[PDB]
């Protein structure tokens, strides 16, 4: 069974929902986002320093 | 109808609230086409409370539920099945009725 629901991007806050249907009892869904990482594709260009 | 699950099984659940003018065992029917019953026959304990499990056509069913030299018109609303390919051929009689 497909389900979407969005989910706020903070770190640390929970997030909870119920999934239901006409003869199917309540299935709880749980998510809790400790750490979103935001990492960029990168690439050396040089590197300087103290002549 | 505590529960109803319009699908080819038995996916529909009805409580039977009796009470019986004394405890033992009798059948339970449904005069019509709209309801197939998986049990044939119940128990009863005075006044309480008794299961039956059956199968559905109607969207918006209502039966009489014939028990124990009585019946009960059993009502309610109904919903869709989860699966679209079942591996098992119908219990329930169709009919024409399955509207709002």
């Amino acid at each position: 069974y497909e389900h979407a629901t969005t989910m706020p991007s903070q770190a640390g806050i929970s997030y909870n929902t119920i999934v239901n249907r006409a003869g199917y009892a309540p299935l709880p869904i749980s998510i809790t986002p400790t750490k979103i990482k935001l990492i960029p594709t990168v690439n050396l260009e040089y590197v300087t320093c103290h002549y | 109808l505590n529960e109803c699950v319009y699908s080819s099984d038995f996916g529909g659940i009805a409580t039977v609230k009796y009470s019986a003018s004394k405890s033992g065992k009798c059948a339970v029917h449904v005069p019509s086409g709209t309801a197939t019953l998986k049990e044939a026959a119940v128990e009863l304990t005075e006044q309480g409370s008794a299961t039956i499990h059956f199968s559905t056509a109607n969207i918006h069913p209502e039966f009489r539920l014939q028990i124990c030299t009585s019946y009960v018109t059993c009502k309610g609303d109904c919903h869709p099945p989860k699966d679209h390919i079942v591996t098992h051929p119908q219990y329930h009689a169709q009919t024409f009725t399955a509207a709002v």
